[PDB]
């Protein structure tokens, strides 16, 4: 063996060759078929595949994976020069496993795991242009113009400081473009934040993909990255060879991952409690239960959490859809706005909470700022591209980020001019805003653009407008005094994975019965709006609402009784927002 | 002291397929080349890769593969070739430009490996710099000997001889600069970035810098697309390195006869059947607008807009706009963001944009300081991005003033002239617009002048051809409908489209029939007249008058319906038509 390891080469070869070959549920050499017809000269691997196979192999793979890739390659070439062992490609196949040991405390990483494979979930933030790495550098003699060529001087050049034909003093200079050069990416990411229990300082690292494999992950995809984690030293200063004790360090990445849930106990659980006929309500209750006498906001919410189906008009030629629900809540300060918020992006995966003031410590924009590289850092609606972004304080903002909100609302991505080109990043979010009136209270008899001097068009573009104030009734008081008191002295989780499981198994479909109903709704309301008229985004909002309903009912078709309760709370945002 | 056998091989055979290459005639063609090169302001030579690996293909792929090294020799060569030729001026500058190569890359293909190389791409200009001299063969001295450091190049960065020309002495450090005798060409860099159709769907395209020299510096401009020959060069910043693609020669970005000949059989036939096919005028509207009810003017008036009328420039130099601007003003919602959206997911070229945007271009070209050079640069704004387009511009009501007036420059135009901080620069820019506005106070008043429902200035409502207006209507039948359309779609996810003809043979169709320049027929002359009689008869009350600028659009409009079924003529069917759009376009006061 190789010292320092348990690894023989041709045994170690074999043992993967047969890997390669012999294996259940023999997918490598189809794919390998797959390779010879595209030529793509890579050969992507669940490493929990080895382990299933050969558990030494893995943990030797683990221990020592720059020693064994060439191995890897060295098995598969063969192979791929055994089965159609005539070919072209400009290179050989080449090998980037993956999914081995999940590690994801990245904010828990030991020294132990310097050079052995690890892979992480986690968001990339910031990204580089491809820095072109010199690997030979070519010289030449500035008196006699005597050509030569330096290669792999260990990281640094070492100067000639001499020609090789007139032997004169320090002349040969390097040649830029005569030398070698490879490509490199630098990109800067940051821990998966649901992954982090405290959170408390969210961990970042560095990577480093090196000659292949650049650019394939855009800044903001939240990822699954697989590589060799690196310690290097730093020098004190570049003109000494000095170094420190400590070690900065970084992943060179091996494989990019884009991207079952639980045991089955849980999907029997939500399938059993879903039968209820009260779960929707009993969720709403049982939701944000710090909050009493409130369930037409607690169930416009929960509808947002589901979120309307998924849906693909691009073979209608009529783009994106906003399957997201947007709700604005409007109310006095004081009414539990802001908690609402806090509770709602506590709860949800991948949520953000950001201020509609500019003074918000993310900020609700993207821009671009020196490292000292103009990189572009991201925006809380393209942080939460998928999640939901509880804005709080949503009246008062800048007339440009509400500019920004139009159009994202509009379409659901981001338009940044970033120096001169142009970035669409799409952002599929779901916005609960919350505002609160202008001055003190809320005086009637003014509309909601009154009591918030908002564009009519952006909140036309919200689905439902909750207004929410305080009575003068010291009954409401006396009873929710009496709730805080008893609390003074369901679970959130069931209710996450039970949202989690409907996201990702359940999809809502129109049944003629919710289509039929949906029409009789909409031309009911436009025969009221006959005598605010409706418009057809507000079908828009009630065909979304019915399909959260379905997806709440877990039904994967839209029924009727989802067209009814969405004509329901629609018509109570109506009655909320109605005013003379 | 040192040869390279390569170069000096590949410059001697270079210099063969100058001097013994010759065209299908059996003359040198470059010797023509060079003898039309003798003028002034001519020093690139244009050459043919295909024909030099004709010559010696060892020749061409040699250069291919080393054209950065063998490049210096290609222009010694010219050299040779044209200083004995003709009375040439004795030192004026002389280059290569290579073409004919099919080597097309994306710019997601560029890599270190193709440094040096030569290699051809394609893609879209972003922002233009100023001209700049620079040195390529720096003259130094150094200041003890005094000894004449000549001829040190620069490898684009302010290089001072390494040590002194004198063995003797080894200053070092004091190498004075001889302004005069140091070689200089002129560079300017440019910005660029992927088309839209290589590009993802979602992915920021791959900003490249480019270096501009010899007749290559004002060969492109700001936001055009354009194909570029030459070779990607790493360039040391603050060992650190950068890309740019020094191009040698630049292209612009790709006859009835030609489409037609390098149109397939099938695609020939559906276009030839699309030609003979009458009722397409509607046929085509249904198709293209499948998640639509109704406002089917708003359809035809936009597909005339997609085709438009055959551009004129006349004895005196003038343009004559051959596109045309169309308007539209509905209440809200009332699908006119769906209208763009169909238009520019349907077009290429079509860009999509908001008035709100409030990017620095203006959604036309700005000058800018550079964020590190601090340099001002033409940043080409979308419109002129949409060079030879369209613009799908939504917010149009809620524009800017600085961009209204830009804008009302450009249309009344067709071109941009940009003037600030010293630099200047014009662009043109042939593009029909799209403007998406709401009435004021959101709801449309037919009771009130057109002037009274929008706020654009006068100016504007003359430059755009058409206005169509979108009202709120009680009536049920259409609410139904509408409804109908809408949940049959959500409900039949796909399928609920009904194109009688595919998108691609749409655009195939309109690709083929933008080929053609339909002409008027004295009848048709005389119908226009006849027609612009009625409309003059007519006098409105209209919320616009009737001027001349009525006509223009009339026939502008003719010449798009001609245009529609592929005719090299005008007929009264198409004017009778044209007529019925735009009288049906004047919105009478409703008061
Ligand atoms: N209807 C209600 N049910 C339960 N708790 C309520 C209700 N109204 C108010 N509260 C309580 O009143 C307090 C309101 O605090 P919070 O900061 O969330 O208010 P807010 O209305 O969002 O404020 P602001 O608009 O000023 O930011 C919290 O204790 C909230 O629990
Ligand atoms: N006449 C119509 N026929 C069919 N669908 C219509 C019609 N009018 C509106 N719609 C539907 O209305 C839905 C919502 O309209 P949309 O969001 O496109 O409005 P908009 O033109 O952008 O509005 P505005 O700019 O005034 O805010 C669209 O999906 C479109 O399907
Ligand atoms: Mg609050
Ligand atoms: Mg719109
Ligand atoms: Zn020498
Ligand atoms: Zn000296």
């Amino acid at each position: 063996v190789i010292w320092g390891t348990d690894v023989n080469v041709a045994a170690c070869k074999e043992n993967f060759q047969r890997f390669l070959q012999r294996f259940i549920d023999p997918l490598y050499m189809q794919r390998l078929g797959e390779i010879n017809v595209i030529g793509e000269p890579f050969l992507n691997v669940n490493c929990e595949h080895i382990k299933s196979f050969d558990k030494n192999l893995y943990r030797q793979l683990i221990s020592y994976p720059q020693e064994v890739i060439p191995t890897f390659d060295m098995a598969v070439n063969e192979i791929f020069f055994d089965r159609y062992p005539d070919s072209i490609l400009e290179h050989q196949i080449q090998v980037r496993p993956f999914n081995a040991l999940k590690t994801k405390n990245m904010r828990n990483l030991n020294p132990e795991d310097i050079d052995q494979l690890i892979t992480i979930s986690g968001m990339v933030i910031r990204t580089s242009q491809l820095i072109p790495e010199m690997q030979e550098a070519f010289f030449q003699c500035q008196v006699c113009a005597h050509t030569t060529r330096v290669e792999m001087d260990r990281g640094r050049i070492a100067e000639p400081s001499v020609c090789g034909r007139c032997h004169t003093t320090h002349s040969m200079a390097l040649i830029h473009n005569r030398s070698l050069f490879s490509d490199k990416q630098m990109i800067k990411l940051q821990e998966s934040p649901e992954d982090m229990p405290a959170g408390q300082t969210p961990h970042t690292v560095i990577l480093f993909a090196h000659n292949d494999l650049v650019d394939k992950v855009q800044p903001g995809d939240r990822v699954n990255v697989t590589g060799i984690y690196r310690a290097v030293p730093i020098r004190v200063n570049p003109r000494v060879s000095n170094v420190k004790s400590v070690y900065k360090t970084h992943i060179d990445v091996i494989h990019y991952r884009k991207t079952k849930l639980f045991s089955e106990k849980r999907v029997e659980l939500l399938k059993e409690l879903s039968r209820k006929p009260d779960i929707y309500e009993r969720l709403a209750s049982a939701l944000a239960p710090s909050i009493y006498e409130h369930e037409d906001i607690k169930k416009g919410i929960l509808l947002q959490l589901f979120g309307g189906t998924r849906k693909d008009f691009s073979h209608t030629g009529r783009g994106k859809f906003r399957a997201e629900i947007n709700i604005l809540l409007c109310g006095d300060p004081g009414t539990s706005k802001s908690q609402l918020l806090q509770y709602v992006y506590n709860l949800v995966p991948r949520g953000q909470y950001t201020s509609g003031k500019g003074s918000s410590a993310v900020g609700l924009t993207a821009y671009v700022m020196k490292d000292r590289q103009l990189v572009l850092q991201t925006g809380a609606l393209v942080l939460s591209d998928n999640g939901i972004c509880c804005i709080d304080e949503f009246d008062k903002m800048n007339e440009s980020t509400r500019s920004v909100l139009h159009e994202v609302m509009e379409q659901q991505t981001l338009s940044i001019a970033k120096a001169g080109i142009i970035c669409q990043l799409n952002a599929r979010t779901s916005v609960l805003a919350a505002a609160n009136p202008i001055e003190s209270q809320w005086n009637p008899k003014k509309t909601t653009i009154e009591n918030i001097q908002l564009p009519h068009t952006l909140l036309s573009r919200f689905d439902l407008i909750f207004l929410m104030l305080d009575p003068q009734d010291e009954a409401y008081d006396r009873r929710l005094a009496h709730h805080l008191v008893a609390l003074y002295y369901l679970d959130m989780a069931v209710l996450k994975d039970y949202i989690a499981y409907a996201h990702s198994t359940i999809m809502p479909r129109l049944s003629e019965e919710a289509s039929q109903a949906l029409i009789e709704a909409y031309v009911d309301m436009r025969k009221i709006g006959s005598s605010v008229s409706a418009y057809p985004r507000q079908l828009e909002s009630l065909i979304r609402l019915a399909e959260a309903h379905a997806k709440v009912r877990l039904s994967n078709k839209v029924e009727a009784i989802d067209v009814e309760e969405a004509k329901r709370l629609h018509r109570e945002a109506l009655k909320q927002s109605a005013t003379d | 002291e040192v040869r390279d056998e390569v170069a000096e091989k590949c410059q001697k055979l270079f210099l063969d397929f100058l001097e013994e290459f010759q065209s299908s005639d059996g003359e040198i063609k470059y010797l023509q080349l060079a003898e039309e090169l003798i003028r002034p302001e001519r020093n690139t030579l244009v050459v043919s890769f295909v024909d030099l690996e004709q010559f010696n293909q060892q020749l061409s792929t040699t250069i291919q593969e080393e054209f950065y090294r063998v490049y210096p020799y290609l222009c010694r060569a010219l050299k040779t070739f044209v200083k004995d030729r003709k009375e040439i001026p004795l030192a004026k500058d002389f280059y290569v430009a290579f073409q004919d190569l099919p080597t097309r890359h994306k710019i997601r293909e560029l890599t270190s490996s193709r440094i040096g190389l030569l290699t051809r791409i394609s893609g879209q200009v972003v922002r233009t710099h100023p001209v700049h001299p620079e040195l390529v063969s720096g003259t130094f001295l150094c200041l003890d000997c005094q000894t004449v450091i000549r001829d040190v190049e620069q490898q684009f960065k302010y290089t001072q001889p390494n040590i002194c020309r004198n063995p003797v002495c080894a200053n070092r450090r004091r190498f004075l600069l001889d302004t005069n005798k140091s070689r200089f060409v002129d560079f300017q860099k440019v910005r660029i970035q992927e088309t839209q159709a290589e590009l993802p769907r979602g992915s920021i395209p791959r900003s490249l810098e480019v270096i501009l020299r010899a007749e290559a510096v004002e060969s492109a401009q700001a936001g055009d697309k354009c194909d570029f020959t030459g070779t990607l060069i790493v360039v040391p910043d603050v060992l650190s390195y950068r890309l740019v693609f020094l191009a040698c020669c630049v292209a612009p970005t790709n006859t009835a006869e030609s489409i037609k000949n390098q149109m397939t059989v099938k695609e020939w036939e559906k276009v030839f059947e699309m030609s003979q096919d009458k009722n397409l005028y509607h046929n085509l509207c249904t198709s293209l607008f499948p998640t639509i009810h109704g406002n089917d003017e708003v359809k035809r008036g936009v597909l005339l807009m997609l085709f438009g009328g055959v551009p004129k420039t006349t004895g005196e130099g003038t343009s004559l706009r051959g596109d045309i601007n169309v308007c539209i003003v509905g209440d809200p919602s009332t699908a006119k963001s769906q209208f763009l959206k169909h238009v520019e997911e349907f077009s290429p070229r079509a860009v999509y944009t908001s008035g709100k945007a409030s990017s620095a271009a203006g959604l036309t070209a700005a000058v800018v300081r550079d964020e590190e050079s601090h340099e001002f640069v033409i940043e080409a704004g979308a419109l002129m991005l949409a060079d030879n387009g369209v613009c799908c511009i939504d917010e149009f009501d809620k524009m800017d003033v600085r961009d209204q007036v830009a804008i009302h420059e450009a249309m009344e135009q067709q071109t941009i002239s940009i003037t600030k901080a010293g630099v200047k620069a014009t662009l043109n820019a042939r593009t029909s617009i799209l403007a998406a506005a709401n009435p004021i106070s959101g709801h449309y008043d037919r009771s009130k002048s057109l002037k009274q429902n929008i706020n654009l200035s006068a100016p504007i409502m003359s430059r755009f051809d058409l206005f169509f207006i979108l009202v709120d209507e009680c009536n049920e039948v259409t609410d139904y409908a509408i409804a109908r359309r809408i949940v049959d779609l959500h409900s039949r996810i796909e399928e609920s489209i009904d194109r009688v003809y595919s998108l691609d043979d749409i655009r195939r169709y309109l690709l083929f029939a933008r080929q053609f320049k339909p002409k008027i027929s004295k009848e048709s002359e005389d119908f226009i007249v006849e027609q612009y009689k009625h409309l003059r008869q007519r006098d409105g009350k209209s919320s616009w008058r009737i001027t001349v600028r009525q006509l223009e659009s009339m026939i502008r409009l003719s010449e798009a319906m001609a245009r529609m079924h592929c005719c090299d003529e005008v007929q009264p069917k198409h004017v009778k038509e044209a007529f019925r759009l735009l009288n049906k376009s004047i919105i009478r006061v409703e008061t």
